DNA sequence: CAGTCCCTGTTCGGGCGCCG
DNA sequence: AACGGCGCCCGAACAGGGACTG
């Protein structure tokens, strides 16, 4: 006979076909034993775990972790096997608070409930699948078996149902206070108004009586009324915010395991400090697949490591949004494919700050890559403030204008303005969009062997001169971009080109500026140099003009 | 006092479990309004986590209209009911449709709120409201009527929009109504005066029994298609017969009868781009005879109504946006090109979104199908920005492509 | 006409950070 | 040695289209 607690119970169901968990229990040390005795003693009393008999066939294995900075321990279930015979949920956590999206509020209360998934109560036909024994002695007693019935600590649904259940209990208390804003992430409250200190104490006591009706108690350890509040890992002070202490491991040997963490770190910190790049580090956890594996810091993944421990000496800090200002977003180029932004609303007040430096596809140039991280910041907007940002790009407006009314695809840009702070992005040469009058004509070929890999890539052209050059190790597609970059090497600064590969044409007119490819960084770096270029596209294998000539040459 | 149409999905499917994605400030706001008022007449109810499904929700503002409308994207949930809405109570599409000189589109949807969804079903329309910055957590919710924008809210619907239309379909034998999703097609050869009239009258037969008072306007008498045409110049270079050989040869996949063999032989050699070639007797002849089977109709070529529909669309520039709708390909059902449409010459995702809405209303009329989109841009750039321009109340199915332009087929 | 290849793209699961 | 959430950078598995060979 258990009371039932004034929290509405969530029905819990399993997967058809399945029945409960039946594991054995894991032999542990005799200081986990004297630190769970005492909480299945402790939970009887107070009606959160009631014992069990010969009637509940069923077990699970437990073990104890102690919590960040207190004294008192954390129990957990491995509900692994309960977990792949339970139910799905849905879960209702759709994200991560940041301090950038806060607003200003005069009085900040931030709280945390205390025994959170120990208060929850579990579904009546759902706490005989959480059977579980606790030997009093490592190899003694055999010890009394107990049950659930609240939310377990290790349990899959644990999460989505304190979650949903904490919002029910709110909902009451936010529609009679609708000027205060509530934060509820998991267990933690961050309550703020506007209201004067005094009477904000006064709502912050009601609220703490309110979840005191449901069993949800709120203790004085946890309970923050001084600046700075910890706050989701944050110093949130009265007027700005910050990360807080961000450590740098320097050992003097470096392994793989040890990166994975510094490159962590370093896109943590990336939030709010500006000018952090993780390129060089990263590029070191590729190919080898042992994490306990030292790996040598290369000179390049050394200097960034350097300049990112000096970003990180200075303090920073970030303010709080205002919604009567507008949003602005700035990005700058910080070469080879990196990129990194600020958002702020007056100048030099950064909201938040980060990065983009994911190379999506083998070839591609700057200008698509800028179009890559605004919209990374556009999502990443909407997320945190619910509207876009004004952006200020490093690109003249007739460059994104020559580059977005002349490309294949849908492409845009929102509202943006022009920054003048090099380097500026550009493209770094124009195809032509007809034939160049006096310039000669190339027509370009290339042919492999599948089996033997040899091959030939060569062009004729009008005014007679000629090239078949052989290739050993090649593909049907590398001997056609070498016959363009032959092409380029041998003509003038204006040059016509006639090819079949449609391969090769569809790299090029995409304006490439970067590639994987030494070939197409070559062929980039010709293109480049040319004043005038015009690539043009005939079908092969029909006899057309020169390229019927130059077919017979490569094959 | 209404008994519930059992719903089942199709056998071996389970429900839909598609994540929300961030949504607006004004967006959230539309949504949490318009929800409170669904729940307090009861036809929505807040749910909990243990319902593993969920579908996601946006709003939009149809054309000329500040109000904000509730879109479900149902699009997942509806290929899971498909043997329900096309097998059990399907709804026959008229081939008069697409003849009628005036076609007005009436959002009936709110209609669909008055009949009770099947219990065993309800958990299947679950959906998450997202908060700014993740202030809350997902408020849940489950529909209790026949919601909008689900194929299966028409069909149960059908035997009462029947009785209702019944008096006015009588009255006026000419006119011809479909239904599709939430919207009612109705179309008449009246003039726009007798037209227009006759949709007021069709609106007061309907409060008899928020967004009626609109009526978007359609004239699919006046629809163009656009056929593959030649350039016609007066003088030919290399350049210019190369990229003809090339049109033509691609051509010949959809007419089979196209020929090359005088054309190409005016580049025998290895000539420069901008030469001057004349257009040989032959030559003449058989550019001419390559223009008329352009005219000619494409052979075996027709509608079959088991098969999805296709819609291709390729960015021309300058805002002008060319598309084909086929079943298989170069069996092209309709050709057709957009110019000068809202955002052009600024706005590519703008225009591109006017273009799969007008593609989309344009098969609901002629086939009553709506076509699986090849859209020419980048996943990222669409999913970013494609809700801020959308103004139906249907969502289409769509694949992103990239196919650079080698030669322009549908527009020189 | 199929069956490969070459090449480029997306999807996904795990590594790490971080929250509870 | 547990659960859920978001983010990044990584590689393996897979898909899809031009193009060549039987
Ligand atoms: C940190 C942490 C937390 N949780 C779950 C359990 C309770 C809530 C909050 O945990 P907590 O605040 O640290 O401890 P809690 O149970 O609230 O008890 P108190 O220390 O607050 O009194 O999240 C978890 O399952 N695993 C974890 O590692
Ligand atoms: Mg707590
Ligand atoms: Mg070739």
């Amino acid at each position: 006979m258990v009371p039932i607690s004034p929290i509405e119970t969530v029905p819990v169901k399993l997967k058809p076909g399945m029945d409960g968990p039946k594991v054995k229990q894991w032999p542990l040390t005799e200081e986990k034993i004297k630190a769970l005795v005492e909480i299945c003693t402790e939970m009887e009393k107070e009606g959160k775990i009631s014992k069990i008999g010969p009637e509940n066939p069923y077990n699970t294995p437990v073990f104890a972790c102690k919590k960040k900075d207190s004294t008192k321990w954390r129990k957990l279930v491995d509900f692994r096997e309960l977990n792949k015979r339970t139910q799905d949920f849905w879960e209702v956590q759709l994200g991560i608070p940041h301090p950038a999206g806060l607003k200003k509020k005069k009085s900040v209360t931030v709280l945390d409930v205390g025994d959170a998934y120990f208060s929850v109560p579990l579904d009546e036909d759902f706490r005989k699948y959480t059977a579980f024994t606790i030997p009093s002695i490592n190899n003694e007693t055999p010890g009394i078996r107990y049950q659930y019935n609240v939310l377990p600590q290790g349990w899959k649904g644990s999460p989505a149902i304190f979650q949903s259940s904490m919002t029910k209990i709110l909902e009451p208390f936010k529609k009679q206070n609708p000027d205060i804003v509530i934060y509820q992430y998991m267990d933690d409250l961050y309550v703020g108004s506007d209201l004067e200190i005094g009477q904000h104490r006064t709502k912050i006591e009601e609220l703490r009586q309110h979840l005191l009706r449901w069993g949800l108690t709120t203790p004085d350890k946890k309970h923050q009324k001084e600046p700075p509040f910890l706050w989701m890992g944050y110093e949130l002070h009265p007027d700005k915010w910050t990360v807080q202490p961000i450590v740098l491991p320097e050992k003097d040997s470096w392994t793989v395991n040890d990166i994975q963490k510094l490159v962590g770190k370093l896109n943590w910190a990336s939030q709010i400090y500006p000018g952090i790049k993780v390129r060089q580090l990263s590029k070191l956890l590729r190919g080898t697949k042992a994490l306990t594996e030292v790996i040598p810091l290369t000179e390049e993944a050394e200097l960034e490591l350097a300049e990112n421990r000096e970003i990180l000496k200075e303090p920073v800090h970030g303010v709080y949004y205002d919604p009567s200002k507008d949003l602005i977003a700035e990005i700058q180029k910080q070469g080879q494919g990196q990129w990194t932004y600020q958002i702020y609303q007056e100048p030099f007040k950064n909201l938040k700050t980060g990065k983009y430096a994911r190379m999506r596809g083998a070839h591609t140039n700057d200008v698509k890559q800028l179009t890559e991280a605004v919209q990374k910041i556009t999502t990443e907007s909407i997320v945190i403030w619910g509207k876009t940002p004004k952006f200020k790009l490093p690109i003249q407006k007739e460059t994104w204008e020559t580059w977005w009314t002349e490309y294949w695809q849908a492409t845009w840009i929102p509202e943006w303005e022009f920054v003048n702070t090099p380097p500026l992005v550009k493209l770094w040469y124009q195809l032509e969009k007809e034939p160049i009058v006096g310039a000669e004509t190339f027509y370009v070929d290339g042919a492999a062997n599948r089996e033997t890999k040899l091959g030939k890539a060569g062009y004729v052209t009008n005014k007679g001169r000629q090239k078949v050059v052989p290739l050993t190790n090649t593909t049907n597609q590398k001997t056609e971009l070498q016959a363009i970059y032959l092409a380029l090497q041998d003509s003038g600064l204006e040059v016509n080109i006639v090819t079949d590969s449609q391969y090769a044409l569809g790299i090029i007119q995409a304006q490439p500026d970067k590639s994987e490819s030494e070939l197409v960084n070559q062929i980039i770096e010709q293109l480049i140099k040319k004043e005038k270029v015009y690539l043009a596209w005939v079908p092969a294998h029909k006899g057309i003009g020169g390229n019927e000539q130059v077919d017979k040459l490569v094959s | 006092p209404i008994e519930t149409v059992p719903v089942k999905l199709k056998p071996g499917m389970d429900g839909p479990k598609v994540k929300q994605w961030p949504l607006t400030e004004e967006k959230i706001k539309a949504l949490v309004e318009i929800c409170t008022e669904m729940e307090k007449e009861g036809k929505i109810s807040k749910i909990g986590p243990e319902n593993p499904y969920n579908t996601p929700v946006f709003a939009i503002k149809k054309k000329d209209s500040t109000k904000w409308r509730k879109l479900v994207d149902f699009r997942e949930l509806n290929k899971r009911t498909q043997d329900f809405w096309e097998v059990q109570l399907g709804i026959p599409h008229p081939a008069g449709l697409k003849k009628k000189k005036s076609v007005t589109v009436l959002d009936v949807g709110d209609a669909y709120f008055s009949v009770p969804l099947d219990e065993d079903f309800r958990k299947y329309t679950a959906f998450t409201i997202p908060s700014i910055n993740n202030e809350t957590p997902g408020i849940r919710y489950q529909y209790n009527v026949l919601p909008q924008g689900w194929k299966g809210s028409p069909a149960i619907f059908q035997s009462s929009m029947t009785k209702i239309l019944e008096p006015f379909k009588k009255q006026n034998p000419d006119i011809v109504i479909y239904q599709y999703m939430d919207d009612l097609y109705v179309g008449s050869d009246l003039e726009i005066g007798q037209h227009r009239t006759k949709i007021e009258e069709l609106r007061q037969h309907l409060l008899r029994w928020p967004f009626l008072w609109m009526g978007y306007e359609l004239h699919p008498d006046k629809w163009t298609v656009q056929p593959i045409v030649l350039p016609e110049k007066d003088s030919w270079t290399v350049n210019d017969i190369q990229k003809l050989v090339g049109k033509l040869n691609w051509a010949s996949q959809i007419y089979p009868g196209i020929k090359v063999r005088q054309l190409s032989k005016l580049l025998r050699g290895t000539k420069a781009l901008t030469e001057v070639i004349p257009l040989t007797e032959e030559a003449e002849l058989e550019l001419a005879e390559n223009r008329e089977i352009l005219k000619e109709p494409v052979h075996g070529v027709y509608y079959d109504p088991s098969k999805d529909l296709i819609a291709e669309i390729q960015k021309q520039g300058q805002g002008q946006w060319t598309y084909q709708i086929y079943q298989e390909p170069f069996k092209n059902l309709k050709t057709g090109k957009y110019a000068r449409m809202r955002g052009a010459h600024t706005n590519d995702v703008k225009q591109l979104t006017e273009a799969v809405q007008k593609i989309t209303t344009e098969s609901i009329v002629i086939w009553g199908k709506t076509p699986k989109f090849k859209l020419p841009i980048q996943k990222e750039t669409w999913e970013t920005w494609w809700t801020e321009y959308w103004q139906a109340t249907w969502i289409p199915e769509w694949e992103f492509v990239n196919t650079p332009p080698l030669v322009k087929l549908w527009y020189q």
